[PDB]
């Protein structure tokens, strides 16, 4: 989940 | 810490802005109604990551909490949000401002048209009780928040997932208080309210089975960050 | 009457049903769904004002509820015991038995976990009976409204006979009505996963389950 | 759905 992993941080 | 107001009022600053995807002008087919309900999708997702960071204590949860809670009720939320866009239009569904979808639409997607009753129903449902606006904004947080089962025997995250449920439903239980309806009516509405979360997840778990078939039928692509909640 | 009410539901319980490879697990619990699904009707008959409604209400509230309805059977009867499923007094089924079919462990892991959730909250006798006949008259996507109310008007009272505070009535009837979206996932992809089961010629499936599941 | 409807009747 790299995009959610990203978006999240 | 929060009172249930300053909760509902947090959650009221931190809804997602309008999405602005339009009707195409070539007439629909079963491929480019799925083009642009996907595309959409896509585009509500990278605003409910974002209206997810402002919920009150979701971002304190460990990040295998945060990605499982979000991969499990993205569908229901989406859904969420489009049955309180429709709730004062019947036999329509506001997928947009400029995407408004007649009913007998659904016919262009085979078996889409079964979801769009069903969403279309409880969407019904919610404007039989008469929805209110705060009251949409502490379910929509609900669903979030109780769509994946933690038992409390990651046990952290059980326990602050049952205290960020108990804080929205002391959220919800207050909206309603404030109508001056009587505590018989306060009850009566927290559960009719309550037990269509089971509508919201019916209409997903049968929404999610039909994204996956169009995926496998090759009707339409799967991009970016719809797929990634897709796996 | 809220009373009297719970009473009622509680003479309209359903008596005991008496009942491995992948096609011997699926045939036991087919044959059971099946044998169940008769006695919910009587079950469902017995509900006061339920038989007042309309046949195609009656239809129409137990095609949508029925599995819903057994899962929420099958947590009850294996509320005492983490990681074990009693299907039916001769019918135990360990979580590793989910093994044996293809694709059922998901669905066993989502039934024990929901399962567990009613443990921990101390499920209620009272608040089963009311539970789950919310979950026939509801499921369905002006008797029938008065009959939700009143059953709805029973679990509120259960809750208040507890002695907690209101706070707490309104957190544990949240609390239990929230997990019935996950009783109804778990009736969801019990669905999906019968009806691959039958198209892919691993289970038959025969007169009242067949027509419940069309 | 005719078992359904009889054991209803
Ligand atoms: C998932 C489907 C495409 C996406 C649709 C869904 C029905 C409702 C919604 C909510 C809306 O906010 C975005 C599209 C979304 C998420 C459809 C049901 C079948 C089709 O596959
Ligand atoms: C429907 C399945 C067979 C029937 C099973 C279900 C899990 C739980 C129950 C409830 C019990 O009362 C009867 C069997 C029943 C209804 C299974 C999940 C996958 C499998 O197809």
């Amino acid at each position: 989940h790299k995009i959610l992993h990203r978006l999240l941080q | 810490a929060l009172s249930p107001e300053q909760l509902v009022l947090t959650l009221l600053e931190a809804e997602p802005p309008h999405v602005l995807i339009s009707r195409p002008s070539a007439p629909f087919t079963e491929a480019s109604m799925m083009m642009s309900l996907t595309k959409l999708a896509d585009k509500e997702l990278v605003h409910m990551i974002s209206w997810a960071k402002k919920i009150p204590g979701f971002v304190e949860l460990s990040l295998f909490d945060q990605v499982r809670l979000l991969e499990s009720c993205w569908m229901e939320v989406l859904m969420m949000g489009l049955m309180w866009r429709s709730i004062d239009h019947p036999g329509k569904l506001i997928f947009a401002p400029d995407l408004v979808l007649d009913r007998d639409e659904g016919k262009c997607v085979e078996g889409i048209l079964e979801i769009f009753d069903m969403l279309l129903a409880t969407t019904s449902r919610f404007r039989e009780l008469k929805l209110q606006h705060k009251e949409y904004l502490c379910v929509k947080a609900m669903i979030l928040l109780n769509s994946s089962m933690y038992p409390l025997v990651d046990a952290d995250s059980s326990r602050k997932l049952a205290h960020l449920l108990n804080a929205v439903t002391d959220a919800l239980v207050w909206v309603i208080a404030k109508s001056g309806i009587s505590s018989q009516q306060q009850s009566m509405r927290l559960a009719n309210l309550l037990m269509l979360l089971s509508h919201v997840r019916h209409a997903s778990n049968k929404g999610m089975e039909h994204l996956l078939n169009m995926k496998c039928k090759n009707v339409v692509p799967v991009y970016d960050l719809l797929l990634e909640m897709l796996n």
